[PDB]
This record gives C-alpha cells, structure tokens and sequence, in this order.
C-alpha cells in the first residue's frame, strides 16, 4: 500500500531526529581552525613561491 | 602471455649480411618503441639499434651505425635488424626488447628469447661494476653495485639506470627501473638506490632463484655495465 | 490511517527543525568577523591542454597531483601529464555522452559513464601497453552525475533514478544501493576517510550517506532549486553544494544544517562544479556564466575570479598537493591554474 | 648614345650660360614640340637656337631608345 | 642657378599627390585591418578551414600594403630606382606577386563559397586543410607565372644629366611583345577574376534565396560589397593597363596616361584597404575576439 | 630534455591521431530525436533500415546520421537535453492517438534556450488514426477551443497551426511534415531539412551571415 512509503519517511525523520547535533559554534571552530592548521600546505589558498611552482 | 621472439642467427660468412628478425605477440606493438640489444657469447650486452614507436625515430650504435639497420613493421608486429659487412664482433646472441615512454612507464620491460649470428674468423656513456663474481649464500642479502661515467640524474628528477638479471641459458629480465621503482612482476625481495654515479641493487633473503648476472644499465642518452655474476 | 501518520511525519519533520535550530547557537558569517581575507586571488593559466575538440564534460587529478582524465563531448577520455601536457593515453569512450569521470586512488584505474547508465571502468596498467575496459558496471535506470572510487575495486555512484550505489568492481554488482532523493542526484563526494559520502540532487536536498550503513545520516534542504555540485571540505566534516539557484552553500554533518550562502547579486548564473583547495579556506566553483569564481569559504567573498573560457566551466578539480586547479569547459581547453 | 651626343653639341658653346641652357633644355621629358615650347622659355637667341638644336636631337634619342616607364605597381 | 625653367618642370603638384594620399590612406587600413584579420585567423583559427582562405588573403594583402613604401618613394622621388639591375628584376615582381595572388584569392574564395552553398553534402567529403592549402598554393603560384614578364623584362635606364636613373622595361628593344604580357594580364588578372565572382556570386543568391531562412539579405549584400567595389577598384588600373600597353609610346593620350596611371594604381589599392574591412565587418563571429584583442 | 622526447613523440602521435578522428567524426551530422512517448521515434529510424540513450546512426547519399534518441530514458530534462545543444536538429516527432503534454513538450523544445537558433522537424505521425479519430469523434474533445469542421485537412491544418504557434523566435523554421508513415518520405524530408540547414551553416561561417 502507498502508505508504506510515509511510513519509512517517518522513521527516517525519527532516525534523524536521534542523530547527534552539535552547536553550529563548533564547526564553524572546526572549518576556521583547520583553515588555520593546513593554509600552509595550500599553495593556493596561500601564494605560490614563484621558483617552488611545479608549473613554473 | 607476451612473446618476444627472435629468428634468423647461425653461421654467417665474414664480410657478408643477415637480417635478424622480431616476432611479437601479446602486446599492442605499435605503440612501443623496439630495441635489437646483443649479447657476446661469454661477455656482456650492448646496444645495436632503437626503432620508436610509429617507426619514428631511429638510432644506432656506433659499432655498428650504417652497417646495421633496423626495421619496424606494425601490421605484423615485428621488428628487424638489418646487419651488413658482418664483422667478428658482431657474433653475439641478440635479445629484441620493449619499451614504452611516458610518465610513469618502464622501458624494456620486456625481452627477447636470443638468436645466436655466428661468423667465423676473418662523448659516450660507458657503465663499470667493482666486481665481476660474489659469493653469496642462500637467505644471505646480496648488495650489488655499479658505476657510470656520468649522472644519469636529469633535470627534471629521475635517474635513468636500469637493473637486469640474467640466469644460466635464460632471457635477461628487468628488476628495477629509474633505479627506484620495481618491476610489474619483480619480487619485492630486490630494492634499487644510489647517487651521483655510484649505483647499487639490494637482494635480501636471497633464495636460488636470484643467482645470476646483474647488469645494470644507463638510459639518459642513446650503454650496459659489464654485471657481477653472483655465485651460489 | 495515512492521514494519521503523514500528521506523524509533519510532527517529526517540525521536530527535527525545532531541533536543528536548537543547534543554530550561532553561524559561521557572524563568527568570521574575527579574521582576515586572504586578500585577492588573480591565479593565471600556467598551461593549457588543448587537446580536446567538443565540451570537455569532467575532470579528474590522479593522486600524483600530476595527471589528469577528462571526459568530453568529442567521445575520448585523454588524459594528461600536466607537466608537460602530454596526452599519454586516449582512451576512445563507448559513448560521447559521458558526464562522470574517476581517476582511481591508486592511478591504475579510471571509469567513466553517463546517459549511458553504465560506469565503465579502464585498466591503465596493462602488460599489453593499453588502456581497457576492466567492467561495465551496468544496473542503473538514470544517467550518472559522479563517479568516485574508494578503493581499487569499490565505487560509489550518483544517477538520475535518485539513487547512488556503491559497486564490487570484482563482480559488478550493488554492495549497497542507496534511495531516499526525492529528485535525481547530480554529484557525490566521498569523504577523505572513505566512510561517507554527500549527494545532491535537483530537489535542493543533500545528504550523507554512510556507505557501511545505507542510512543517511542527515538530509540537507536549504536550497531553493537543483543542486548541481558536491564536495566534501578537506576535514571530510562540512561539505559544499552548488545549485541551479545559482549559488552555492556550505553544510555541516555533524551540525547538521546550512552555514553560509554563496551568493552575490549580479550572478545570475547556474552553478557547474565545485572543489575546494587543500586548505579548505578556498571553495572554488564553476559557473555558466564563462567563468569560475574561488571564494573564501569561511566568508563567502568572492576571493576572485578565473575568467578565460569561451563557454561553460563545466567542470572543476584541485590537485592533492594543492599547487593547481584544473578548470574544464565546453570550449573544450582545460585550463590548468596556479 | 645620347650622353655623349648632347656633351659634345654643348661643347660648340663658348659660354656657361649656353652650357646649361643645352644641358637643361635636353630634357628627355616628353611635353609634346618643345621647338613650340620654346616661345615660352625666356633666353637670348643664342639660347633659343642651342635649346632648340639640342633638344630636337634629345627627344629624337628619347624617341628612339623605345624604353617604356613601367611606374613599379605594375 | 639651377633654375629649371627650361621646357617643363613641377614640383609634386599633378594629381599624383591624390595618388598619394589614396596610398596614405590604404597604407594606414592595412597596416591595421589585414594584421588584426591575420592574428585573429592564426592565433584564434587555423584549426577551422575557412580561416585558411581568409589567413591567406590578409596576408597576401599585407605583404602588398607593406609594398606601399616603395611605391610611395617612387612617386614623390619622379620614379627614380636606387637600387641595381637584379632589384629592378626582382623587387618590381615581387609586388605584382602579392597583388595578382590577393586577386585569385579572392577568386578561389568565392569558388569555395560557391562550392559550399551547392555541393554542401559533397564539401563534408572533400573540405579539410589539406585541399584549402592546394588551392592557396595554387593562387600564389598563378601570380608568380603572371609576374614572370617582370621577372625577365625588367631593365634600368638612365638620363645621364643629373644621377637620375630608373627602371622600366625593354620588350626585345623595339618590338611587339608587350601585347602578349599586357593581354594576358589582363585577362588572368582581372576579367577571370571578375568573371568568377560575380558568375559564383549569383548562383549562391539564385540558390541561397530558394528556400526559406537561407533569404536573409545579407548574402546579397556581402555579394554586392564585394563584387561593386572589386569592379570598381581594378577597372580603372587594368583599363588603363592593357591601354599604355598598346597605345603609341607618345602623343597626347599617352602623355595623358602618364599623369593618370598613379591615380589608377592608387585606386587598385583601395581593394587592399576593402578585402579586410570587409570580412570584418561581415563576419561578426570576429566582433568577440577583435574586441578581446586589446 | 631527456629520453622524455620519446613521450613528446608519442604525445605528438596521440594528438595527430586525436585530430585525425575529430576531422572524421564531425563529417557526420548530429540530430536529437525528442518526442513525446510512442510518438513513432523508433519507427523512423527502422524503416530508415536501452534503458539510457540510443544513439542509431545510418548514411543516406553521401551524409551519415547520428540520430539519438534521448527520450527512452526519464529524468529531469533540464539536467540532459543541454548536452544536445549544437545538435543540427530536434527531430521532435508527435502521435495523435490522444496529449497535450505534448504540446507542452513542443513548447518547451521549441523555445528552449539551447535550441533558440536550432532548427526543428516536427513529423505529425500516424495520420491514419488521426483520420478515424476525427471520423469516429469530434476534434473539440482534443481542443475545446476548435471551431472548425472534423474533415481532414482543416482538422490537421488547425493542429499543425498549433504546435507552429509554440515558437517564441523568428530566426528558427519548423519544418513541420504529415508523414503516414509512408516508406523512406520521412528521410527524404530529413535530408532536405538538413541539406538546408547545412547550407546555412557553411554560408554562416564564410561570414556571409
């Protein structure tokens, strides 16, 4: 029957609404202090040494 | 299975030609590059020719340029050698080997099975080994080791050497390439390193099958070592 | 009754909003004000792989940072020594119509596919010296969207049937199948631990699977319209998506809701393709308006603009090393970036 | 031919005056009769008869010489 | 005292100044115009075929724009020719090479033209680099056999009283032969050309405007742009050719001749200046690119 | 550089072989065979002599046809007709057995922005039933708003109208045709069609357009 599509709608939700929820404040610390850990190893997101490029 | 074999050897009259042939299979022969690489009934290999892939490149060596000459034909998958005016030294039992150039692939991958030509009497970059015998024992680890006269370390970072192993009355076979990276096949027991010149190949827990001659070999400019020959 | 149980369903979905919000303490935008910009980014093309001659569709880097596969509309899959733009194979594709390439972990493998329903996979490193089908992963109804390999002989797959699935590359069948769009899945991003993966389809709605475990984990709604673009942050934590809305947003799974909003009012265009720099302080994002943008993900500017192509930057990936970005389109030259 | 005709006419006049008037009157250039154009040059009658003498002989050298001026476009 | 009264004397009055100021102006279009048509159709094309007519045009026209010096000199210093004997054989037959090959470009680019708007499924079998280059080589090396007469003809001349000294030519001295260089240039130069064109030009309309959306005006007024100013321009200069060539080395016409043939080879010019502009304008696919190029 | 000329050669073989099959794969012409659901897509093709596309090819006189057929598999069609775009035409077919999804269908290709300056053939097929239906009943219950007499040719004229009406832009043509079903008439007007339009193409790229 069409309902039992609802139904694990439901219990998809309910699985959800079990997960975990951190306070957003804690991944934006996450994102910003990873950032701050590895911009040295991102020769993008940081400028190239001119003679260091590999595409020099 | 891939097959590289070779046809044509025998007794040949000094002064006279014989056309050494390669018969390929297995493989898509178009797109390697062929070399016709001899050996000397008692010594060590040499270079005789170089056919690119597409037949688009052509080198010799300078014992035999002009005198030998070398042909591809890809539709059958075969490569040739051409030799003309046959001196003594060009007795030798000569190897049709494999090779393909781009990043990250390994040049003469592959050997030939050996024809013996026979005749009866009538600014270059030279490789050396420290020795020519060591006795080894088995589960022992062997360092092997040799020297060329120029670094084969390029500019843009590899070092072109090449290490073969050679067993009684069998192909020669490839271990190491740009001395760091093995073989599709080699066992990890061999490991390659060296710098400037001076050029080594570890075998450690050496079991039987590892007893033979070691060549090396440079490739940064279009010759093999005269090998140590490992002893039981 | 289902009236009784779709009230249970609104109630739950109220709930998990409720709940989300709860969560919502603050947002990333208004913590930023605390940092810097990295100031103007004017990356200029250090090469060009003018190889291809119709719509290059995907791209892909090898875990080298040095090669490349890219799949386009011309019916060949070339890729590239990015250092000296050697086309060193040219895989000759079933089918022009590929949208999806993968670029196996280990660089043996690369697989490919599209309206064709199929991923065919490419075995580089044969002993006979070239590239060959390894398997027709066939068993989708929709196109696929993405490709991504976790290991040599297991893949993950986004189509337009609104499910992905995770292969056996040994035996070519579902190790798992994953369901629960509502639309059709048009990108995938596997975590940097390979435990999850992110999809987005054009019912504005991603989500992380767990690839052990079937069941996603949190569903993402905060797009107006189709979602267009997935990728995960470097941390493997957050993930961005790029839509038809034209613009993007970042998503957090352990937050479980939207962050930032990648929008500036003159871009009225769709998004292609996102990656992100191996930082994860760049988002880097292709537009159908002739160019891509890179933005600071953590303040949604546009840190510049990598104008230079005469069409649609359908497609868009930055190395592992983090030295270049690749920008495909259907000019059908693949500018390489640094 | 014609160098050594009109310097060796030129020579018969015992005055610079008569030795420029020949020399600039042989003009080879190609203004039609300049035994008529000669009304409307201003010299002495010794001048007149040099100029009309040397250039009778110099249009008669650039008429037969039969070389055509090609202007370099063509 | 080198008063010059005598006979005739002018200073660079005559209509030849309007010569000049014409070459002024075709000078500055293809000094510009043929080297944007040029950068565009090599760095932006030459992977597409119908850049190699195009390339090959604006090339042929440059080389004969860059050619404007010489003329130029030519003019304001009374014909005088500096340079020895083999200059005079060659410089002077070099330059008809570039202007004969701008005009059977042109030709064959109508023929291809004609070739694509009548055998359009046909072309998908033969176009391609390989037969564009052909038919280019084939146009360059018609112009060298109609310059060959300027390569063996030529002579220098001298007027001995002042260090005047020009170049002309010599047909066998005193002798017809000049009628068979002068007719053949004509013919090959310009009435085949123009036969070409207009003859191609209206089977493209007659054929273009047949069926419905191919009748969009702009066939017709491409044709008319270059089929009017092609007449117009080469006319005067091959009339005017084949004419000198003929008539008497003297006498009022030919004297005539002589003050108007600077004015007519100025005005051939103007085809120089247009063979650029036109393609241009016409073929807005450029406008991007040319805007893009500064 | 070292023996890495031996990778720019075969760079430079891959490259040339590249453009060897691009100057080999444009000579045949692309067409997207849109249509709404047994409309009569395949039975063109078959007398011409799958769960994603289908992409049948065949030659006729001197010119091969990619004629694909993207309709066989459903997802959202903003998300795969946009890789169609540069098609030479919509080979947009249309039964009517019903419909007006249809229509719709129609005034979406028709206008669509990837196919603004594309050309459209619209094969009205199956006009046998089309006939026994106005025969057997009114027209009006397809089209509420039609006026005019159930005799044949005013009926398919009024439906032709119709469907030519859904385009928003002049430049396009659509070269609507009744085909019956009738043997190898519907590739004849396809090559005419596409004998025109490539007429158009080659004129428009000697920038006489």
């Amino acid at each position: 029957a069409s309902i039992a599509q609802a139904r694990k709608l439901v219990e998809q939700l309910k699985m959800e609404a079990n997960i975990d929820r951190i306070k957003v404040s804690k991944a934006a610390a996450d994102l910003m202090a990873y950032c701050e850990a590895h911009a040295k190893e991102d020769p993008l997101l940081t400028p190239v040494p001119a003679s260091e490029n590999p595409f020099r | 299975d891939v097959q590289l074999v070779e046809s044509g050897g025998g007794l040949v009259q000094p002064g006279g030609s014989r056309k050494l042939s390669c018969s390929a299979s297995g493989f898509a022969f178009s797109s390697f590059g062929m070399h016709w690489v001899r050996q000397a009934p008692e010594k060590g290999l040499e270079w005789v020719a170089y056919i690119s892939s597409g037949s688009g490149t052509i080198y010799y060596a300078d014992t035999v340029k002009g005198r030998f000459t070398i042909s591809r034909d890809d539709p059958k998958n075969t490569l040739f050698l051409q030799m003309t005016s046959l001196r003594s030294e060009d007795t030798a039992m000569y190897y049709c080997v494999r090779s393909i150039y781009y990043y990250g692939s390994s040049p003469f991958d592959f050997w030939g099975q050996g024809t013996t030509l026979t005749v009866s009497s009538g600014s270059d970059i030279v490789m050396t080994q420290a020795t020519s015998s060591v006795p080894v024992t088995p589960g022992e680890s062997v360092s092997i080791s040799c020297r060329s006269s120029k670094s084969l370390l390029h500019s843009n970072g590899n070092t072109y050497l090449y290490w073969f192993l050679q067993r009684p009355g069998q192909s020669p076979q490839l271990l190491i390439y740009r001395m760091s990276n093995l073989a599709s096949g080699v066992p990890d027991r061999f490991s390659g390193s060296g710098s400037g010149t001076a050029f080594t190949l570890t075998i450690s827990r050496l079991e039987a099958e590892d007893v033979g001659v070691y060549y090396c070999m440079q490739h940064l400019e279009y010759t093999f070592g005269a090998g140590t020959k490992l002893e039981l | 009754e289902l009236d009784q149980l779709r009230q249970e369903a609104e109630q739950l979905k109220n709930q998990i909003r409720d709940a989300r919000k709860a969560c919502a303490d603050a947002t990333l935008s208004q913590i930023t004000n605390n940092i810097d910009p990295v100031g103007r980014i004017q990356m200029r093309t250090r090469r060009t792989l003018r190889g291809h001659l119709a719509k290059i569709y995907a791209m892909h880097w090898g875990t080298d940072s040095r090669l490349l596969v890219s799949a386009s509309q011309d019916g060949k899959l070339i890729i590239w020594d990015s250092y000296t733009t050697n086309k060193v194979h040219a895989i000759p594709l079933r089918s022009s119509w590929v949208m999806t390439c993968a670029y196996a972990p280990s660089g043996n493998y690369v697989a490919c596919g599209g309206l064709d329903n199929i991923c065919s996979i490419y075995n580089l490193k044969t002993r006979e010296g070239n590239v060959r089908v390894s398997r027709e992963l066939a068993g989708h109804t929709g196109y696929l969207s993405c490709c991504r390999f976790l290991d040599d002989n297991q893949i993950v797959t986004s189509s337009g049937d609104t499910t992905c699935a995770l292969w056996d590359i040994e035996t070519g069948q579902q190790t798992t199948t994953f369901t629960g769009h509502t639309g059709d899945v048009m990108s995938l991003s596997l975590a940097p631990d390979t435990r999850l993966f992110v999809s987005g389809a054009c019912d504005a709605s991603a989500k992380l699977w767990d690839v052990r475990e079937g069941m996603c984990r949190q569903t993402f709604t905060g797009h107006e319209s189709d979602i267009n673009a997935i990728c995960f942050f470097p941390n493997g934590n957050a993930f961005a998506t790029g839509s038809d809305d034209a613009t993007c947003r970042l998503f957090d799974l352990r937050a479980d809701q939207e962050l930032m909003t990648y929008s500036h009012d003159n871009i009225i265009c769709g998004i292609t393709s996102v990656s992100f720099s191996k930082s994860g302080r760049l988002l880097l994002a292709g537009y159908d308006d002739f160019n891509c943008n890179v933005w600071d993900a953590l303040k949604a500017d546009r840190a510049g603009v990598l104008a230079g192509h005469d069409n649609r930057v359908s497609c868009l990936g930055v190395t592992d090393d983090g030295m270049a970005v690749a920008t495909g389109s259907w000019d059908s030259f693949l500018k390489i970036w640094n | 031919t014609l160098q050594k005709k009109i310097e060796e006419i030129a020579a018969k006049y015992k005055h610079s005056v008569v030795k420029k008037c020949c020399y600039d009157g042989a003009c080879v250039n190609n203004d039609e009769t300049c035994e008529q154009r000669a009304a409307r040059i201003s010299l002495g009658p010794r001048c007149i008869k040099a100029f009309t003498e040397c250039c009778v002989v110099a249009s008669q050298l650039r008429a037969n010489i039969s070389h055509k001026d090609m202007q370099l476009g063509r | 005292l080198n008063t010059p009264v005598d006979k005739t004397s002018n200073t660079l009055r005559v209509p030849d100044i309007l010569a000049l100021v014409i070459f002024a102006v075709v000078f500055l279009v293809g000094v510009l115009g043929n080297a944007l048509v040029v950068w565009v159709t090599a760095f932006e094309a030459k992977r597409t075929i119908n850049a190699i007519w195009f390339l090959n045009l604006a090339v042929a026209d440059f080389l004969s724009c860059l050619a404007l010096p010489i003329l130029f000199t030519s003019i304001v210093q009374h014909h005088h020719w500096p340079f020895g004997g083999a200059a005079c054989s060659i410089l002077p037959s070099l330059i008809l090479l570039n202007m004969y090959a701008s005009i059977l470009l042109l030709a064959t680019i109508s023929a291809d033209r004609f070739l694509l708007v009548f055998k359009p499924i046909w072309c998908q079998n033969f176009r391609g680099a390989g037969l564009a280059w052909i038919a280019c080589a084939v146009a360059w090396g018609l112009a060298l056999l109609l310059t060959i007469p300027s390569f063996l003809y030529r002579v220098v001349r001298e007027e001995y009283f002042p260090p005047k000294v020009l170049c002309g030519v010599d047909y066998s001295h005193d002798k017809r032969r000049e009628r068979a260089v002068a007719i053949v240039r004509l013919v090959l130069g310009f009435l085949w050309p123009l036969l070409t064109l207009t003859i191609c030009y209206t089977f493209i309309l007659l054929r273009t405007w047949s069926r419905r959306a191919t009748r969009s005006t702009k066939t017709l007024k491409v044709v008319v742009a270059v089929v009017a100013s092609f007449f117009i321009f080469w006319l005067p200069y091959q009339v005017t050719g084949i004419m000198m060539s003929f008539l008497e080395p003297s006498s009022p016409t030919f004297l005539l001749l002589k003050k108007l043939d600077s004015l007519c080879v100025s005005f051939a010019y103007i085809n120089c200046c247009i063979n650029p502009i036109i393609y241009v304008v016409a073929g807005q696919g450029f406008q991007g690119r040319l805007r893009k190029s500064l | 550089s070292a023996e890495e000329r031996a990778a720019l050669e075969r760079s430079k073989a891959i490259e040339k072989n590249l453009k060897e099959d691009g100057i080999s794969a444009a000579k045949d012409v692309k067409l997207l065979l849109l249509g709404a659901d047994n409309s009569g897509k395949s039975t063109i093709v078959k007398q011409m002599k799958t769960t994603g596309i289908v992409e049948t090819h065949f030659t006729f006189k001197n010119l091969h046809f990619r004629l694909f057929d993207v309709g066989g598999q459903r997802s959202e069609r903003k998300k795969w007709i946009h890789c169609f775009e540069d098609v030479t035409a919509i080979i947009f077919c249309v039964d009517l057995s019903d419909m007006h999804e249809s229509l719709m269908l129609f005034d979406s290709i028709c206008n669509n922005k990837f196919f603004i300056d594309t050309s459209i053939i619209l094969f009205l097929n199956k006009k046998d039933l089309f006939g026994e239906k106005i025969k057997k009943s009114p027209l009006t219950i397809c089209f509420p708003e039609y006026t005019g007499p159930n005799t044949y040719e005013d009926a398919a004229a009024y439906i032709q109208a119709q469907f030519e009406s859904k385009n928003r832009s002049p430049n396009k043509e659509i070269y609507c045709h009744m085909t019956c079903a009738t043997d190898t008439n519907n590739a004849q007007v396809i090559f005419d069609a596409v004998t025109d339009i490539i007429i158009a193409n080659n004129l428009r790229g000697c920038g006489l357009y």
